[PDB]
């Protein structure tokens, strides 16, 4: 699993670092930026990974803090299921809320 | 039909809220214009600003509205440019003697709470007030006052000032006493 | 984005306003009190979000909610949000 | 501050004073004239008339001289100039108080501003508008004053503007007695000084630099003695410059102008300036909304002293 930031999210942060073209509005262009290393981030970058929740019930929030540093590309679900003990299910409403920003890498 | 005016200018009308016989469009150039039914009806626009809207009116089907007619007192609209700015023009009339020619008065610019202003629409107040409801580019939603601006300011031989707004009708005196 | 303005529907001193979100994707129904110039005095009140790509909007002054929308497949939806 | 609405159903344009300073006359776009008297035992603005004048909106009024009677200037957009005298056999507040006598029907375009010259120069006017002309009207038959007729006509823009392009243009006579007839004449970004000669005809007498921007208005002081006159000017850029003029082909004198301040406190387009009766504080108004008041220093230097937030 591998995680995206959309321009809404940038530009929600860009709005709360405020709170401390233009004429047309293209729907089929989105300014995608993959967060290659959660863990490894700036402040900006955490701030639009943690954006992405707001919104989301306790229990997606808590189990997006407790498995944000897996959303490398290179760490099998799989394994973080066994060695997080968490549920399947709970995986799968975890993929299944965040559908637009979570991509699936398949591969052996 | 009534009426068939040949004109590139043909994109969302706003019909005027105080006088139903002056529409104003735009086109694909940014063109904006204002118009009259009756000289249609019988053909020049009334008015012609080049460039004043956002260009790229046929390509584009999502167009936000950067141009309002004003439903707080009439020959007036405001034209929002570079999402910081609006400009409220105010036109002037005169009848050559039933169609009123228009020409412009005054500009007068004001600067947004925010950046990045995509859309916006007028919030009539009490006392001839005006307000602006803006939305952004990121869909933030807020709204923002318009500034009582004195537009004269004269003294007496008393040594008496009295001020004059651009937004209503009442006038401020500051007497020596 | 369209922020359209909408009278004849309350009766307080009170306007009522549409709104387009940015993605094109809903409709938002607000309530704004002139008389307070607080960031708080915008009201939103109910959000109708199954639409694909809005290109136009209109309402209806005779009967207080009634709202066409119109989108670039073809479908146009009317409805009520009051 | 005591704010009075002054009644109009639309934005009040132009408010003058009258010579003695107790009667204020507002033009306003809803094609309306109103003066108000002020009352010496209330102590309160009290209306004294308000009648239907133009088939436009107006834009600039005056008041006459208070030795020729009681006549009021109004000059709109319909490309007229009228001239209102009170007679004092009717009733207030009713419309019949201020008698119509001449309609000025010579302008060709929307007129902008209108003033009367000192009554040390006779009965006479000046007319600006959006055609580039500026036109001085006499009052030479002294029986009826209702035969006002046109003496100088001078050219101030070579061609007029465009409808879409917005205009500005403003006036502001000599108030000196013991100076030659001059005439201070804004044009779109031009200031320029016209002078009486020798052979009765106006003048190019000298031009105020800079002025990048629109001018927005115009005033000379009052001469209160001194050997320096002095003109205030407030552009579309945020500068409220004072010119210091010092008067020493065809002209009685020729006049030196020299920048004397250039403040840009208003950050934004100074929209009216004016002076008091002795010249010693101006008033200037700004998108600020905020009205300063500027008084000379001992270095002959303009600071600012109040700001008047609105």
């Amino acid at each position: 699993i591998n995680i995206r930031v959309d321009k809404h999210i940038k530009m929600a942060v860009d709005e709360d670092l405020e709170k401390e073209f233009e004429y047309d509005d293209p729907e089929m262009q989105h300014d995608y930026t993959i967060i290659l290393e959660p863990e490894r981030a700036t402040a900006i970058e955490k701030r639009w990974l943690y954006r992405c929740i707001y919104g989301q019930p306790s229990d997606i929030q808590i189990l997006f803090n407790k498995l944000l540093k897996y959303f490398n590309g290179k760490v099998p679900m799989e394994l973080v299921i066994i060695k997080e003990e968490i549920s399947r299910h709970d995986l799968k409403k975890l993929l299944n809320a965040l559908d637009k920003y979570l991509i699936e890498i398949h591969h052996w | 039909p009534i009426y068939q005016h040949p004109t590139r200018l043909t994109y969302d009308i706003k019909l005027n809220p105080f006088n139903d016989w002056q529409f104003s469009t735009y086109g694909d150039d940014g063109t904006l214009a204002i118009w009259d039914r009756r000289k249609l009806s019988d053909a020049s626009p009334l008015l012609t600003f080049e460039k004043l809207v956002g260009s790229g009116a046929a390509s584009r089907k999502y167009m936000n509205s950067c141009f309002r007619w004003s439903c707080v007192r009439n020959n007036e609209f405001a034209t929002l440019h570079r999402g910081d700015t609006i400009k409220r023009w105010r036109l002037g009339y005169y009848c050559d003697s039933n169609i009123e020619n228009l020409f412009v008065s005054s500009v007068h610019d004001t600067n947004t709470m925010y950046d990045r202003v995509a859309t916006f629409d007028y919030i009539p107040r009490s006392n001839n007030g005006t307000s602006l409801i803006c939305m952004r580019q990121s869909g933030t939603i807020y709204r923002m006052p318009i500034s009582e601006v004195c537009s004269k300011a004269i003294l007496n031989n008393r040594n008496s000032l009295l001020l004059s707004n651009f937004e209503n009708t009442e006038i401020d005196e500051i007497r020596v006493n | 984005g369209l922020i359209k303005k909408v009278t004849h529907w309350s009766y307080d001193n009170l306007i009522d306003y549409l709104s387009v979100n940015p993605t094109r994707d809903e409709v938002t129904h607000y309530k704004v009190d002139p008389e307070n110039e607080s960031d708080e005095s915008i009201i939103k009140l109910h959000t109708v979000k199954d639409f694909g790509s809005i290109t136009c909007l209109d309402y209806s002054e005779s009967e207080i909610g009634m709202i066409g929308v119109g989108e670039k497949n073809g479908y146009l939806r009317i409805f009520n949000i009051s | 501050m005591q704010p009075f609405d002054s009644g109009h159903d639309d934005l009040v344009h132009d408010v003058v004073y009258d010579f003695y300073g107790r009667h204020v006359a507002t033009c306003s776009s809803d094609q309306h004239i109103k003066v108000f008297k002020l009352d010496k035992d209330t102590s309160n603005w009290e209306l004294s008339d308000s009648w239907r004048a133009h088939d436009s909106s107006i834009v600039a009024i005056d008041w006459a001289s208070p030795e020729y009677g009681r006549i009021i200037a109004s000059a709109s957009y319909d490309k007229t100039v009228k001239l209102w005298e009170e007679d004092p056999d009717q009733e207030e507040c009713s419309g019949r108080r201020w008698n119509k006598l001449c309609t000025l029907n010579d302008s060709k375009g929307s007129l902008y501003s209108v003033k009367f010259a000192p009554a040390h120069l006779g009965l006479k006017l000046a007319c600006l508008g959006n055609d580039g002309i500026l036109r001085l009207y006499d009052a030479l038959e002294p029986s009826d004053l209702r035969s006002w007729t046109l003496t100088s006509e001078m050219k101030v823009l070579s061609i007029p503007p465009a409808n879409h392009l917005q205009s500005d243009f403003c006036l502001s006579w000599c108030p000196s007695r013991f100076s030659p007839e001059k005439l201070a004449v804004s044009a779109l970004e031009q200031a320029i000084i016209y002078q009486r000669g020798k052979d009765g005809k106006l003048h190019v007498a000298a031009k105020l630099p800079g002025h990048k921007s629109l001018i927005r208005s115009i005033s000379w002081a009052p001469s209160i003695g001194r050997w320096y006159q002095l003109i205030a000017t407030g552009c579309k850029d945020g500068r409220i410059r004072i010119f210091k003029i010092t008067e020493k082909a065809e002209l009685q004198s020729n006049l030196q102008v020299e920048l004397l301040s250039e403040h840009d406190d208003h950050n934004g387009e100074v929209w009216s300036v004016s002076w008091n009766l002795t010249g010693t504080i101006l008033s200037s108004a700004g998108d600020d909304g905020k009205v300063r008041l500027w008084k000379a220093t001992y270095s002959n230097e303009f600071k600012c002293m109040s700001v008047i937030t609105a």
